[PDB]
RNA sequence: AAAUGACCCCGUAACUUCGGGAGAAGGGGUGCUCUUUAGGGUUAACGCCCAGAAGAGCCGCAGUGAAUAGGCCCAAGCGA
RNA sequence: CCUUUUAGGAGCUAGCCGUCGAAGGUGGGACAAAUGGGGGUGAAGUCGUAACAAGGUAGCCGUAUCGGAAGGUGCGGCUGGAU
RNA sequence: ACUUAUAGAUGGAUCCGCGCUGCAUUAGCUAGUUGGUAAGGUAACGGCUUACCAAGGCAACGAUGCAUAGCCGACCUGAGAGGGUGAUCGGCCACACUGGAACUGAGACACGGUCCAGACUCCUACGGGAGGCAGCAGUAGGGAAUCUUCCGCAAUGGGCGAAAGCCUGACGGAGCAACGCCGCGUGAGUGAUGAAGGUCUAUCGUAAAACUCUGUUAUUAGGGAGAACAUAUGUCACAUCUUGACGUACCUAAUCAGAAAGCCACGGCUAACUACGUGCCAGCAGCCGCGGUAAUACGUAGGUGGCAAGCGUUAUCCGGAAUUAUUGGGCGUAAAGCGCGCGUAGGCGGUUUUUUAAGUCUGAUGUGAAAGCCCACGGCUCAACCGUGGAGGGUCAUUGGAAACUGGAAAACUUGAGUGCAGAAGAGGAAAGUGGAAUUCCAUGUGUAGCGGUGAAAUGCGCGAGAUAUGGAGGAACACCAGUGGCGAAGGCGACUUUCUGGUCUGUAACUGACGCUGAUGUGCGAAAGCGUGGGGAUCAAACAGGAUUAGAUACCCUGGUAGUCCACGCCGUAAACGAUGAGUGCUAAGUGUUAGGGGGUGCCCCUUAGUGCUGCAGCUAACGCAUUAAGCACUCCGCCUGGGGAGUACGACCGCAAGGUUGAA
């Protein structure tokens, strides 16, 4: 803890990397290179539906979504809830980041969000997987 | 031996750890100032000055009080060749809300922590001896 | 078969057994009159021998105006 | 407001010798970017038999040599070796 | 109302200064590097092109390259240092299709100029036109949202004008996006527990009704909030017979009853209430965390904690994050200490007086403005929109007196030193091998049934090896003085016939009167093997030839077997350099084992001027250990470290005979 060589030679900070690096980004075609944006809002347009089986910690069954973002790369999602949207090819409002217990996926759906409304079997949630005009 | 008082300073508290005194130490012209201005408060058995040339010899003879307990509980210098920190005589800090004392050289003779506050004089204000 | 080719000045890659590759590749300059000073040792100094930059001008379609002088680059196979 | 006003010996803008000539134009690899096997990892039919205590040929490190992890040899600091 | 000797001024600035970021995968330095010397010229000195000559000017200190490239009143904000983004808000500057551009200006290469090269939707008897909203719109759009072509000078006059007058597209008039948040308004006097009961089976039920209260939303109405404009009016102080698109606001206004969408998880933390659906079928889940037959989580259902213009989410730095350490950083141990003999620059860099009179002590001064400052307040239906500035504008217009000192820097002190040193140690090192473990070889003094072999045997030397040694020199090591002893910085290390060699220093210090500390320049150099001579076998050890195995072997086992095993020459470096200990200043019980060698000494008692290893007082660190002979407390440098991987894999820069290094985002 000696200060001579401290202006001769400095120190570092910690070492951390931020969250969702292949997110918060809008891929170019005119100038071909991405934008570092951290946008509030964004879209999702669909390529498949997707589902993998081996689930230990829950040990029930539920699928997810394989939705591609701009212009030739693998981007993957998951539908956290009791609502099955047996759909695809949508145009939505993204939710950024991952919910607990799925590795590598960081992209999601807001309730409603211009494509569908949601799993309409919900009426008590009034704020989960599709819930609009709910008597409070 | 480049600081002629350096370790000798805390050697008060690193000699009186269990309140002990067998440590003779070497001198200065401020080892005619380090141990001579707190006898102003009855702090030493005897350091009257150094009685030799070439910055010689001195009995440290550190007075211990009536509660048996560390006259100097702890102590650091914060002023050494290699650590030069110079402040003004105004906000000379509050040395444990004023519980300690300072004995140091000034820009107008020699003072203490009883002078900087009421004379606006001093340079490298040194330590907090208690 | 054609093309490149002499001399002078720029500039020169990957690779390597550090010798090379290499004249790598790429460019640019030369006619004639007149000046200037740039030479030398052959010398008693231009007689004698030339050759060195910087400027002025004159002419043609073309100025080593004829003859004689390496075509380059990238990638495989085989044998030093 | 050049003053043989045409004009001219000079001489001013326009022709003629030129003067550098930025930029574009092409000239080379560095650069390039969606793209055009290493690994990184998957998600389990599969595989060796153990390291943890003289644990099942004791437990490890670099290295003449190892090598589907595990698994075994010479040699350097070794014990983090028990009797 | 003209032109000039002249002015106060305008953007600026001719320019000075600190303002003026990162990339070490970029030091042997650009030929102008050092600066003097030009006819020249910009309101402007002058390598600015040129004018004359010598570079080592550089120099391991960032020459230079070099990647975003505005700054600065703003905003979230700290306790404070300020610390960052500087977008509404820009006061200053880079910038108007493009390369220019002969031009020019009360201010130049000029956003609807002036020409000529380009590729654009294009207009043209194809004179050939030259235009692009980094200036309001709107079109195909890309679109989380990403706006009114509503109006036209009236809030300021630039310019033209002796003047009456303009253009506003400078500035204005706004669908307003519930974007900011507020001004507050959509129910009242309420009500006996009050029902026909919705999780639970008394709960939100003081639910309800049907009675009354406020204007404030809504039927109208008159709606004139500010404010002073102007040659001739009579003689830059200045002015009348000259200022209502929004010009209707404050709209009390009688006022009916003109509802304030709906809240999340629904337990406990992030603050939440219980359950039928649910039998692991769907499935709960801000780090913690839940359904398999009582989800005090889930589907759904009446709400308590926060709420009414508000519900879950979107992601940016702030104190919080003390996971920057300017305030607030580890060393043996997370995630961390030197191969060290070596060691440039310099961070640090003896004692005392010091010549210094710079600076700090701090300060006379200058006291040069701020709208607002460490504050508060006044105009305002309080909130959108303005203001007194006492805090002097932050060494700014003057340099100081305290020598106590980093500072133009004269010395002295010496015991702290190094060569003198008795020399003296120990495996500090270089010493041939006279002699000896003399080796598996074999006629052999001697011979044949064994030298010998084993978890399990073949391996293996006998159709003329043997047993140990009679010649037995040799390939070689001191085998025995050999100890943990101790030279030396770690790797080490063994008779000497000894060929040589330093320091180390044990006692005080003779000389000189600071005789300087970590040490990235350099140099570097450091374990068998990997490395260099051919020797290369004493022949063991790798491979293994080979047997053998409980159910399970090319094997640690086993005779023998080709690098190496017997090395005087090129350079090195990975190891548990597991020594995981980095080095200046002493240290609060000293004894103790004692070391060749010794301060007082003389198979008798010893102290460090000493040295080691310590049981361990004493006190700290962090659970532990150090300890008169200290990780503890005080001045130190190369520095690293600041939760884990993966990560040294794209890729990579420079050393280099070789293992190879030594770099480096994701």
């Amino acid at each position: 803890p000696t200060i001579n060589q401290l202006v001769r030679k400095p120190r570092q900070s910690k070492i951390k990397k931020s969250d969702s690096p292949a997110l918060n980004k809008g891929f170019n075609s005119k100038k071909k290179k991405f934008t570092d944006l951290n946008s509030p809002q964004k879209r999702g347009v669909c390529t498949r539906v997707g589902t993998m089986t081996p689930k230990k910690p829950n040990s029930a069954l539920r699928k997810y979504a394989r939705v591609r973002l701009s212009n030739n790369i693998e981007i993957n999602a998951y539908i956290p809830g009791i609502g099955h949207n047996l759909q695809e090819h949508s145009v939505v409002l993204v939710r950024g980041g991952r919910v607990k217990d799925l590795p590598g996926v960081r992209y999601h759906i807001v309730r409603g969000a211009l494509d569908t409304s949601g799993v309409d079997g919900r009426r008590q949630g009034r704020s989960l997987y599709g819930t609009k005009k709910p008597k409070n | 031996m480049t600081d002629p008082i350096a370790d000798m300073l805390t050697r008060v508290r690193n000699a009186n750890m269990v309140r002990h005194e067998k440590l003779e130490l070497p001198a200065s012209n401020i080892k005619k100032e380090i141990a001579e201005i707190l006898k102003s408060e009855g702090f030493i058995k005897n350091v009257e000055y150094v009685e030799d040339d070439k910055q010689g010899v001195l009995r440290l003879f550190l007075k211990y009080g009536q509660n048996d307990e560390r006259v100097i509980t702890g102590l650091k210098r914060i002023s050494k060749p290699g650590l030069r920190v110079y402040a003004k005589a105004s906000e000379m800090p509050k040395v444990l809300n004023g519980l300690g004392i300072a004995l140091v050289s000034t820009s107008e003779g020699v003072i203490t922590d009883k002078e900087a506050r009421k004379r606006n004089v001093g340079g490298e204000i040194i330590a907090y001896v208690w």
